[PDB]
C-alpha cells in the first residue's frame, strides 16, 4: 500500500468495434493522454577505465576524429570535454555515452546506447573501483506512454494487449457520466471462471462511491451480495451495470453495461523492446 | 580427429486485432516497413 | 422546436435540458464541445534547469494539464484554422517550498492559469526550477489537455410507477431525496430523469407491468462543466458556431466540385 | 476539409471527406435521411488506426435530385438548426 | 564539474585518483547543464 | 466468438433493424445499388428490416 | 540520376507486398501463411480476427 | 507521486483539492462526505483522489 504497482481502471465490459477480441483490451485515449498508465523505462550503462597490465590504459576522452575503430560522424555529438554526456541530452540509436580509447594489443570500444532504445540522460555519476580505476556510470531514462501493443493485466490472470486506442469522444458514457478507461471483451469471462474480477469491479465501484477502501482479504471480506446491496443505496444498479450511450451514433444501447473499477497492473512487457527487424 | 569432426530479412513484435483489414492482409508497423 | 431550460448555474458549470432536437444533433453538439472547442494549453516547455524531485517530462505534462484562461472576446475560437498565437508562461523558483500554478509568470495578463492552487512540484534545498512553457490553441481531439471541460447527456425520460407496485412510496421518497421531479395522480407516479434513476431490485420484478419507462422524444438532459479556461455558457456557444462553420465549409467544397 | 471523389454515377456519389471525424460525418448522414428522395446515404471508416481517420461517404438519389444538391440541402439544414439553437441558447441565460 | 553526497562542486582534471577533496567522498556527480532544454509536453 | 454472437443476433426471429441501422452499417460490407437492398419486408408494426 | 533500366532499388514495404506471417510453435502447416502488407503506424502486427 | 494533476477519466482539476481533502479526513471526517462537500461528482474522478499514494514524500529526500 506504501509502494503500489498499478492503477484502478474504471473498466467497461463489452466488445467495441471488435478490437478487444481474443483477450485484447481497448483503451481510452484521453485517459492515456492525461497520465493514466504512463511509465518511465530506466537503463544504466557503465564504463570502467581498465588499466591493462602491459602499462597501457583506457582513459575516457572524446575519441579524437582519427582512425582505428572510429565511428565517424556526429555520433559523438553529445559528448562533453571528457567524452561523457551531460544530463537531459536526447539519446538514440548507437549514440556514444562514454568515449573510450583502448590501445593496441588505438581502438574505440566506446560504450554506445542500445538499438531499439532512446530517451534522455538522467544521472551521470563518476567514482572509483576497488582497483583504483576511474568508473563512470551513466543512466538513461526513456519516457514510455502506453502505446499500441503494450501488455496490461488485472490481478486475476486476465492478461491482455492494448488492441486500439480510441478517443474519449467515441468512447461511450454512462448516464452517471462515467467513461471507461479499459474495455475488456465479454468473451474472456464465462469461459475461464474468474468471479473474483467481477466482484472486484463491484467492490471498486462501492469503494469509489462510499469512500471505504473495502476489505477483500481471502475468506474474510464482504460477501459479494452485501456490496451489491450497498452499491444501490449509494445510487447505482445492483447489477454492476448501468445505461451506456454509443458515442458514435448516439442512441443508447438496448442493454445494460457492466461497468466497474478494477485494479489493472501494467506489466514490463512493452512493445518498444519487443519489435526488431533484420536487414 | 576426423571421427570427432563430422560429429560431436525478418521481424518480430506484439499482435493486435483488426477486423477492418482484409482477411489476407497483415498490419505492419511503418517503422518495420522502413527497415525491411 | 428548439427550447432550453437552464436547471442550474454553478461556478464555471451548468446543468440544462435541451428539447426539440434529437440524438444526432445532440451528439454533434457534445462531441464538438469535447474534441473541437479549443483552449489554451502548454504544448512544449524549454527547461533551463531542473533539480526537482520530478523528471522534465512529468513536470511538462503536468504543466500541459493546467487549465489556461481562453479569452473568447480576443481570439476566434470558432475558427476552423486557429491562430498560432504563443503565450510564454515562465517561472524561476528555488527550494525549500512547494511550487504552485499561481507562481507562474505570464507574457499576457489575459492568458494565465485559471487555478493558482494546483500543486506542481516540491522543491527542496538547492533545488532550482527555471522554464518558459509555450502555450497555444489546441483541440481535444489532438490531445485531451486542450479539452475545455466535459459534457454528459441522457434521454429525458418519465418513469411511470403504478401504485399496484408494493411500496411505491419508497420510490417516491428516493426520487424526492435525490432531487428528481415527481408528479402524482390517481394512479401512478411520474419521475423525470434529469439524472440517472436506479430502481431497486425490490422493484425490478415490476419492471414492465406496474413500472414502465417512456422517453421524451427530442428531449435530452445535459451537464456541461469546464476548468476555468472558458465561461461554461461560452463553450456551448462556440460549439454551435463550430457546427455552423463546418457545414458552411462543406458546402463551399461542394460548389467547387461541380 | 477536402472532398476526394471516389466514384460518380447517375444519381450516385461516393467520396472521402478529408479532415473529418465521426462528428460531422454521422450528423450529416442522419441529416441526409430526412430527404425522401435520397435512396441511400451512409458512411464508414475502413481505416481506424492511422492519422487519416477520414471517412467514406456514399449518397444515392432517385434522379429527381443530384447527390450534390442533396448534400447542400443537408448541410444547410445543419447550419439553420445550429443558428436557431444558438439563438434560443443565448436567449435563455435569463 | 562535479559534486558528491550532500554538498558542492569540484574543478576539472585528474592525475592521481578521484575522491571529492571537499567531502572526502568517493562519488562524483555531473550536474545538468544550465543551457536550453525543450521538453515537448505531451 | 463475437462473429458467432453477432450472427445469432443478426439472424434472430425478432431482428428488426431500422433504416438508420441497416443503411449506415451495410457500408461495413458492400453490395447494393439496385435489386440488392430492396424492399423492407415489415411495414406491419413499422417500416423496418428483418 | 540516369539510373537506366537494369538497376535495383531496395524500397520500403508497400501496401500489398507478399509477406509470411508466423507464430511459434509451428504445429501444422497453417502456422505460416502468406499475407498482404498494409503499412500502418504504431508498433504491432495487425491480424484479422478469423 | 503528488496527486495526478487534474484527473484521468473525468480529466478536470483535482490536484487543487488535495490538501483540504486529506486534512479534512485527518480529523475523522469520513472521506465520502468530505468529497461531497467539494467538487466531486462522479466516482471516476473521485477514484483518482481516493486511491492515491503520494510516494513523493520518500523520493525527494534524495536527489
Ligand atoms: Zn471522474
Amino acid at each position: 500500500e506504501d509502494r503500489p504497482a498499478g492503477q484502478n481502471f474504471v473498466v467497461a465490459v463489452l466488445s467495441y468495434h471488435g478490437y478487444n477480441m481474443e483477450d485484447a483490451v481497448i483503451i481510452n485515449k484521453a485517459s492515456i493522454e492525461r497520465g493514466l498508465a504512463r511509465s518511465t523505462f530506466f537503463r544504466t550503462y557503465e564504463a570502467e577505465e581498465k588499466r591493462y597490465l602491459g602499462g597501457q590504459k583506457d582513459n575516457f576522452e572524446v575519441p579524437s576524429p582519427n582512425i582505428q575503430g572510429y565511428l565517424g560522424e556526429k555520433y559523438y555529438r553529445h559528448l562533453d570535454e571528457d567524452g561523457l554526456i551531460f544530463p537531459e541530452s536526447k539519446v538514440e540509436g548507437k549514440d556514444v555515452l562514454v568515449g573510450r580509447t583502448s590501445p593496441p594489443r588505438r581502438r574505440e570500444t566506446s560504450v554506445t546506447v542500445r538499438p531499439s532504445e532512446k530517451g534522455v540522460v538522467d544521472k551521470v555519476i563518476v567514482t572509483e573501483t576497488g582497483d583504483g580505476t576511474k568508473l563512470v556510470k551513466v543512466t538513461v531514462r526513456d519516457l514510455r506512454i502506453p502505446e499500441l501493443g503494450d501488455k496490461f493485466a488485472s490481478r486475476h490472470g486476465q492478461k491482455g494487449v492494448i488492441g486500439l486506442i480510441v478517443p474519449q469522444e467515441d468512447m461511450p458514457w454512462t448516464e452517471s457520466g462515467i467513461v471507461p478507461d479499459l474495455i475488456v471483451n465479454p468473451h474472456g469471462i464465462p469461459s475461464r471462471m474468474t468471479v473474483g474480477q467481477l466482484i472486484e469491479a463491484i467492490g471498486g465501484k462501492v469503494a469509489s462511491l462510499t469512500g471505504r477502501r473495502v476489505d477483500g482479504t481471502a475468506f474474510i471480506g464482504e460477501p459479494e451480495e452485501k456490496l451489491r446491496k450497498e452499491l444501490e443505496e449509494l445510487g447505482f444498479k445492483h447489477s454492476g451495470r448501468e445505461i451506456m450511450y454509443d458515442g458514435i451514433t448516439g442512441r443508447r444501447l438496448e442493454a445494460d453495461i457492466f461497468i466497474g473499477v478494477i485494479y489493472y497492473q501494467r506489466l514490463h512487457h512493452m512493445v518498444a523492446d519487443k519489435m526488431h527487424a533484420r536487414s | 580427429t576426423l571421427a570427432q569432426r563430422l560429429k560431436g530479412f525478418s521481424a518480430r513484435t506484439v499482435i493486435s486485432p483488426d477486423p477492418m483489414i482484409s482477411i489476407n492482409e497483415v498490419g505492419v508497423p511503418l517503422a518495420v516497413a522502413m527497415e525491411l | 422546436m428548439v427550447e432550453f431550460k437552464i436547471l442550474e448555474k454553478r461556478p464555471d458549470s451548468i446543468k440544462f435540458i435541451v428539447s426539440g432536437v434529437d440524438v444526432p444533433f445532440a451528439n454533434a453538439l457534445r462531441r464538438t464541445i469535447l474534441s473541437e472547442v479549443p483552449t489554451f494549453a502548454v504544448d512544449e516547455v524549454e527547461f533551463l534547469e531542473n533539480d526537482s524531485a520530478l523528471f522534465d517530462e512529468i513536470i511538462a505534462h503536468r504543466l500541459a494539464m493546467i487549465p489556461l484562461t481562453t479569452p473568447h472576446e480576443r481570439f476566434s475560437l470558432d475558427a476552423l484554422e486557429l491562430d498560432d498565437y504563443t503565450v510564454t508562461l515562465s517561472l524561476e523558483a528555488e527550494g525549500p517550498g512547494m511550487v504552485y500554478s499561481g507562481d507562474l509568470k505570464s507574457s499576457d495578463g489575459d492568458v494565465k492559469p485559471a487555478n493558482p492552487n494546483i500543486p506542481i512540484v516540491k522543491l527542496a534545498e538547492g533545488q532550482r526550477l527555471t522554464f518558459n512553457a509555450y502555450a497555444r490553441l489546441g483541440r481535444g481531439k489532438d490531445h485531451a489537455k486542450w479539452q475545455p471541460g466535459f459534457v454528459y447527456y441522457k434521454y429525458l425520460t418519465k418513469i411511470h410507477v403504478s401504485k399496484d407496485v408494493p411500496d411505491w412510496e419508497e420510490l417516491k421518497e428516493l426520487a424526492e431525496r435525490r432531487g428528481l421531479p415527481v408528479e402524482e395522480s390517481d394512479e401512478e407516479i411520474v419521475i423525470t430523469t434529469i439524472k440517472a434513476f436506479y430502481l431497486p431490485r425490490k422493484f425490478e420484478e415490476h419492471m414492465g407491468k406496474g413500472i414502465r419507462e417512456e422517453i421524451v422524444p427530442g428531449s435530452f438532459v445535459f451537464t456541461v462543466e469546464t476548468n476555468g479556461e472558458l465561461p461554461v455558457e461560452e463553450i456551448v456557444s462556440i460549439a454551435l458556431k463550430i457546427l455552423m462553420r463546418k457545414s458552411d465549409r462543406f458546402i463551399n467544397e461542394l460548389h467547387k466540385l461541380a | 476539409m477536402r472532398i476526394e471523389v471516389i466514384r460518380r454515377e447517375e444519381n450516385l456519389l461516393e467520396f472521402y471527406l478529408e479532415g473529418e471525424d465521426h462528428t460531422f460525418a454521422n450528423l450529416l448522414t442522419e441529416t441526409l435521411h430526412e430527404n425522401e428522395h435520397v435512396t441511400f446515404a451512409g458512411y464508414t471508416i475502413e481505416h481506424p488506426i492511422t492519422m487519416a481517420r477520414k471517412p467514406r461517404f456514399k449518397v444515392v438519389t432517385d434522379g429527381k435530385i443530384t447527390p450534390e444538391k442533396a448534400l447542400e440541402e443537408a448541410a444547410q439544414k445543419i447550419f439553420d438548426r445550429a443558428r436557431e439553437v444558438l439563438e434560443a441558447w443565448k436567449a435563455a441565460i435569463e | 564539474c562535479a559534486k558528491c553526497g550532500k554538498e558542492v562542486e569540484l574543478d576539472l582534471a585528474t592525475a592521481r585518483e578521484v575522491r571529492c577533496p571537499y567531502c572526502g567522498s568517493k562519488i562524483l556527480y555531473k550536474p545538468r547543464p544550465r543551457v536550453a532544454r525543450r521538453v515537448k509536453a505531451i | 466468438q463475437d462473429h458467432i454472437s453477432g450472427g445469432y443476433l443478426l439472424t434472430r426471429e425478432g431482428a428488426y433493424f431500422t433504416r438508420y441501422e441497416v443503411e449506415q452499417m451495410l457500408m461495413f460490407a458492400g453490395m447494393d445499388v439496385n435489386e440488392l437492398p430492396e424492399p423492407d419486408k415489415y411495414e406491419n408494426g413499422e417500416p423496418l428490416w428483418s | 540520376e540516369k539510373l537506366d533500366i537494369g538497376w535495383t532499388v531496395e524500397r520500403h514495404l508497400e501496401d500489398g507486398d507478399v509477406v509470411l506471417f508466423n507464430r511459434q510453435p509451428s504445429l501444422h502447416r497453417m502456422s505460416i501463411m502468406a499475407h498482404r502488407v498494409r503499412v500502418m503506424p504504431y508498433r504491432t502486427f495487425r491480424l484479422n480476427l478469423p | 507521486m503528488i496527486v495526478p494533476v487534474r484527473c484521468f477519466t473525468c480529466g478536470k482539476v483535482l490536484a487543487d483539492k488535495y490538501y483540504e481533502f486529506k486534512k479534512r479526513v485527518e480529523a475523522g471526517e469520513d472521506p465520502g462526505k468530505v468529497l461531497d462537500d467539494l467538487g466531486v461528482e462522479r466516482y471516476c474522478c473521485r477514484r483518482t483522489l481516493l486511491s492515491h499514494v503520494e510516494l513523493i514524500d520518500q523520493v525527494m529526500v534524495y536527489k
